[PDB]
């Protein structure tokens, strides 16, 4: 699987998004 | 190699202005060719190339997000 | 300012406090607007809308160029056909001017006002009626 | 593509004098200076000496063929998530 | 340095200034046709049609 | 103006022939640079705009049916 | 300012014809180099224009009905 | 800077017309190289742009209602 | 580098008009070639490059709403 | 969720609009 690889030639060795609930992602910047 | 030192030295005096076109004494006369300064930066640049002393030349750019 | 206990079902079972969202998942406090999905790309295209509207306003307004060595009032009385009696040129008729051979006389040229715009904010309203979930139509 | 459209669209024209840039906004664009703010209102016809010089900047087209190449990655994405592709896009 | 996007600007530029604006090559150039017909010969390939498959 | 009478003396002297752009005397020798007849005819011009003695120049035309 | 009035003298001299190129007596001789007209024009515009003394540029004109 | 001002009279002595492109002199003589205007012009504008003295260009035009 | 101010000298010496190009004294004389100024601003600016005394030079701009 | 945060390349950053009711944005400037 891909999806969890560096990419093609490596373009998404920077996308390491964060794995976290829906309030840690909502709640720090709610208002 | 030697032939880079010289090549430089000559670069330098061509910019500064110490390369000698006609040199002229009595009777005595001598006249020396004149050459580009381009072609004079590629020579220096091959010639430092095939010496590999360091790199200056790398491979092409990538991208990524 | 004051913050006020007000508990969500009185002691009998009423409600008193009335909370309605959908969950997204397990625990969620609070629900999230529609607009996360589509908003820097709204607020992109208002500036560039607006950017389009001004260069096109910027461009439209200069219609020609003069160029001459003598003084600019002269300059325009004996070409651009101003009064001097900077100086405002009357709209009434049509002028043939006389140059020297150091005058000329330019009348600019301008890009299309609408050069593929329009197919671009195409693409950008299917993207965000896409993620509001109107329709493209009803939308744009 | 989005900024980069912005950015292209941004710059209308050009200015180049070797006077100040002052007294160039002055002469050419307009501004009054009682960087310069130039009102809109009216059309107007600079005068330019031999030095001076106005251009009018033209750019590319705003949506070159990206629709297109859109078209098809959308229609790549629809085949592997399994909806149709126009309710997808 | 960080530039402003807000607004529409009128530089201006000594004689040894320039500024050029970059011009690109269309985006799809042809590359729908060519993979509409590589997406046939895939389809014919494997059996499904080149709708359902495209 | 007292430009004016010099100038068009000059060209008239540019026209006729009689423009000296070397003098030599033996020993003594004195050269003048040399400039284009339109450049000395705008310069008249314009000095004429300048002084104002007389109106040349006038606005563009109109028409009517 | 002293530069300008000694500018307007030189495009004086040299639309006239008094600007001197070369200049030699016996050994001695001498010889200065020449611009164009239009970089002098160019010179006395922005000079003039530093000053400030007169005002002989304005704004871009404007149109009613 | 002292360049600054050496630039400046070198430009002012070529405008006028006395820079000097050849010194002769019974035997002696001497022979300078020549500079264009235009590239003169950049040099001061580029010296005058690094000792920041004072402020002669500034940032693009902005537009309003 | 001693090859810097070297450089910078030559380059203001050929703007204010102190390069020579031929001396001669009686028999003797010398002639040297000359060169242009873009290529010794070229010659200077990646000389300052290589010495990284200095950082004149950075990387592109980027934009912001 | 980007929708607080910076942007793709921090071109939201400057993008911070006050919160706010609507008595406080329609009023002063209302007239």
């Amino acid at each position: 699987y891909h999806g969890g690889g560096s990419g093609f030639g490596g373009q998404l060795r920077s996308w390491n998004p964060p794995s976290e609930s829906v309030d840690a992602a909502l709640l720090p910047n709610f208002t | 190699q030697e032939e880079l030192a010289a090549a430089r030295a000559a670069l330098h005096d061509l910019m500064t202005g110490k390369r000698v076109a006609t040199v002229q004494k009595d009777g005595r006369r001598v006249e020396f060719t004149a050459t580009s300064v381009s072609d004079l930066k590629k020579y220096i640049a091959e010639l430092e190339v095939q010496t590999g002393m360091t790199q200056r030349r790398r491979g092409p750019a990538g991208f990524y997000v | 300012q004051k913050w006020t206990w007000i508990p969500r079902e009185l002691p009998g079972g009423r409600a008193s406090f009335i909370h309605v969202f959908e969950p997204v998942e397990d625990g969620q406090t609070r629900g999230a607007n529609v607009f996360y999905s589509v908003m820097e790309q709204m607020k992109m295209l208002d500036t560039l809308q607006n950017t389009q509207l001004q260069s096109a306003i910027v461009k439209a307004m200069y219609a020609a160029t003069i160029e001459s060595e003598l003084d600019t009032q002269s300059a325009m009385d004996f070409i651009l056909g101003a009064n001097s009696q900077a100086a405002p040129v009357r709209l009434g008729g049509a002028k043939v001017p006389h140059l020297m051979p150091g005058d000329s006389l330019n009348l600019q040229t301008a890009q299309d006002t609408d050069n593929g715009y329009s197919v671009f904010e195409q693409s950008l309203l299917r993207y965000i009626a896409a993620g509001l979930g109107v329709s493209y139509e009803q939308l744009s």
